[PDB]
């Protein structure tokens, strides 16, 4: 089996632990716990090949944004997420993108546009910002909820693939 | 560089040595250590580990007290500011503000990364190894009070959270699923029914889906420290490994009963019809993933009275045969193959814990306690990296729920299960072996012929579900 | 070559796996991980004769009792253990020794009796004991001290000759 490591980044609350959390034990965690650092580990079969997902959760909250290069460099896919109800999440985006190029010094690195949080009807952000956003990127863009599952797998499984492909 | 504060002042601070630290042969990797210095990288400012936090945790007891752990990391916590350099004192000195800038790289680069680390050892202990608390009061009011001692807005967040989730713990989990859960299956037993539940009565499908939820949860109740140190295997292991020894009873006692449902039916066509069941019903464990009751129906098969009935063997489809010994393969060659197995399926499953068991005890009695450099006695962390290695590939698998549905009678059913009845292990041992002998005599004794037991129909209505509901 | 399989049996606590883990390991070695591959065979000459021992030994998981008659069933030979300070250890031998015979199916199995030092604790079985118990059976009686090595490989290579001379 093949190993891959991945980091799910994003400003504070946007939901980076509810997703981790919902893909690791199909749970929802409705409380709202600031994260400073957290791995997880998940066995499971993509397109018919046995992996070992290995899963950092970071800190949104800027107050640790010393500790960030530390997980970058041995990041190999990155989940870059925002809250589709949080303009200011969405605009955070950017800097996550640059210091992820900066540090693996790279503009080829694997990952996924997230926009969390689609089962609140209060939304935003519009799907073709993100979108566009993305195709400048040249990543996909997934729309998930950590609390319904929808889009879940998908976010995770895809990044699993451009890292696989690269 | 970066100047550290005076070794005078904070103990953390001694440089490393070949008397205090030993690395690995792309984070460091320690293999050695004084406590002090796997406390310092525990909460190192450099680089991350939370593989680091959970080994720690679970295994520090042995070389470290709860109440000592503590004292040091408040103590590793409580790190002293740098005294103003020439460049401040000159400013300071004609009345104008000071830039501080070693001040505040020291703060961004040393403090607090260290101190947030610090904040996560603590809240990762109070959330997963809340036992430490309960076994000793003083222990928890310490670190209520420590929590809540910290100052500045630059904790706040992270000293709101410790507090509220430790009065969480003082007090006193829903699961979302991609699909729905597949129909119940009846088959001669129906609803409500209990009373006439049993092997051949109860559909295999649902007999295999039942048990392999309750073997799941059995599965998932098993915590590191009913591990760690091997106290399993101790005088005081009832007390120590409760959910451990509950899981493995329960295996040996379906184990049982499924020897004494083969041995207890005299006849022998009746008895080819209970082979034949049990092997459908190791097929479906095996669909489900679930190891620990693909194992206890092979322990039956091959236990003293069931693996010398030749005649009744001789009688079972040769593509039953076929699943039977592939099964068996699988423990052949110290398990070469589960573990190839078990390493290549899509979880949920149910790993067969033994295996588990075996290599822990050997890691913990093959490796010693500490290790010895220029007379001084270091921590011998390889050992426990080790232990935890095997501690979190349990856990991983603890992670996934099965999506199937309980039947609560069918599942009491099977809580209830008890073949020996009051007899002792070595009587009732004895009376299935006793039975063999009788149902199937040693040669040359002939063949005996016995009466039929059963008053409904004997054939299995397969293992292939069916979809309406 | 010749590989015998040889099993390991006995009450939990006994030491039965400090005395596998003394005769297959590498003892000049700082690290040692049982889940390595070949970590329950070792090449040895015996009385001029080379052999492969495949020690079958499951030691932990004495409480799956059910697991017995498969686990024994395999072996050529048998090493039953007892410790030298618990007489419960030691009166669970007859049992045993009849479980064996059971599963093998035969009144004639290769076995050795041993009687293993734990630790600093006082001996409740004196060797004499012993020695007659193992006399009214027909085999052999060595007492060993896995933590210290005595005995050790002469438990085994005694059973290996036990099975020769069969
Ligand atoms: N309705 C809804 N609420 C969500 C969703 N994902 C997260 N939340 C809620 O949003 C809050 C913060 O979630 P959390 O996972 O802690 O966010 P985070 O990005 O890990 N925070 P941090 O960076 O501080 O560690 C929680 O109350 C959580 O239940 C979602 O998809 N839908
Ligand atoms: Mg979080």
């Amino acid at each position: 089996m093949t190993e891959y490591k991945l980091v799910v980044v994003g400003a504070g609350g946007v939901g980076k632990s509810a997703l981790t959390i919902q893909l690791i034990q199909n749970h929802f965690v409705d409380e709202y716990d600031p994260t400073i650092e957290d791995s997880y580990r998940k066995q499971v079969v993509i397109d018919g090949e046995t992996c070992l997902l290995d899963i950092l959760d970071t800190a949104g909250q800027e107050e640790a944004s010393a500790m960030r290069d530390q997980y970058m460099r041995t990041g190999e896919g990155f989940l870059c997420v925002f809250a589709i109800n949080n303009t200011k999440s969405f605009e955070d985006i950017h800097q996550y993108r640059e210091q992820i190029k900066r540090v693996k010094d790279s503009d080829d690195v694997p990952m996924v546009l997230v926009g969390n949080k689609c089962d609140l009807a209060a939304r935003t952000v519009e799907s073709r910002q993100a979108q566009d956003l993305a195709r400048s990127y040249g990543i996909p863009y997934i729309e998930t909820s950590a609390k319904t599952r929808q889009g879940v797998e998908d976010a995770f499984y895809t990044l699993v693939r451009e890292i696989r492909q690269h | 560089q970066m100047r550290l504060p005076s070794a005078d002042v904070y103990r953390f601070a001694e440089p490393d040595s070949e008397e205090n630290i030993i690395f690995e042969e792309g984070i460091p990797i320690i293999k050695a250590g004084t406590v002090i210095k796997l406390i310092e990288r525990l909460t190192y400012h450099m680089y991350a580990d939370p593989n680091f936090v959970r080994t720690f945790l679970t295994t520090y007891r042995s070389f470290c007290k709860p109440q000592e752990l503590l004292s040091l990391i408040i103590e590793r916590f409580e790190i002293p500011e740098p005294e103003p350099t020439e460049a401040d004192r000159i400013a300071i000195e004609n009345g104008d503000q000071p830039l501080s800038a070693e001040l505040k790289r020291f703060r961004k680069e040393y403090i607090q990364p260290v101190q947030l680390r610090v904040l996560n050892v603590c809240r990762h202990w109070v959330e997963h190894h809340f036992y430490d608390f309960e076994r000793d009061a003083y222990l928890l009011q310490r670190m209520e009070e420590f929590i809540g001692t910290v100052r500045g807005k630059a904790m706040k967040k992270w000293v709101e959270s410790i507090t509220k989730i430790i009065q969480r713990k003082k007090i006193a989990h829903n699961i979302t699923f991609q699909s729905s859960p597949p129909t119940v299956e009846w088959h001669i037993s129906r609803p409500g029914h209990i009373e006439t539940f049993d092997l051949l009565t109860l559909h295999p499908i649902e007999i295999a889906r039942q048990l392999t939820l309750l073997e799941s949860d059995l599965y998932r109740a098993v915590q590191p420290s009913e591990l760690v140190g091997s106290v399993w295997t101790k005088e005081d292991k009832e007390i120590n490994s409760p959910n451990l020894l509950k899981m493995i009873r329960h295996t040996t006692n379906l184990t049982l009963w499924f020897e004494k449902c083969i041995v207890e039916t005299e006849n022998l066509e009746e008895r080819v019809a209970v082979v034949s069941r049990i092997i459908e019903i190791l097929q479906v464990f095996q669909e489900l993933n679930n190891f620990n009751g693909v194992l206890e129906v092979v322990s039956a098969m091959n236990s003293s009275p069931v693996y010398r009935l030749d005649h009744t063997f001789e009688q079972i489809p040769s593509r039953q045969k076929k699943i039977l010994e592939e099964a068996h393969e699988l423990s052949e060659d110290h398990y070469k193959k589960y573990l190839a197995k078990l390493r290549s399926i899509n979880p949920p499953c149910v790993p067969f814990f033994g295996i588990y068991l075996t290599n822990i005890l050997k890691t913990e009695e093959g490796n010693p306690e500490v290790l010895k450099r220029h007379g001084k006695e270091l921590i011998n962390f390889s050992k426990r990296r080790k232990v935890a290695e095997i501690t979190g590939e349990i856990q991983q698998y603890q992670n996934q729920p099965y999506c199937l549905r309980v039947e609560s009678d069918i599942k009491r059913f099977f809580e209830n299960l008890n073949p020996m009845g009051n007899s002792m292990e070595k009587e009732f041992t004895d009376y299935l072996f006793n039975k063999s002998l009788e149902i199937e005599p040693r040669n040359p004794k002939p063949l005996p012929r016995f009466p039929k037991k059963y008053s409904y129909p004997l054939k299995s209505p397969g293992v292939r579900p069916s979809n309406p509901r």
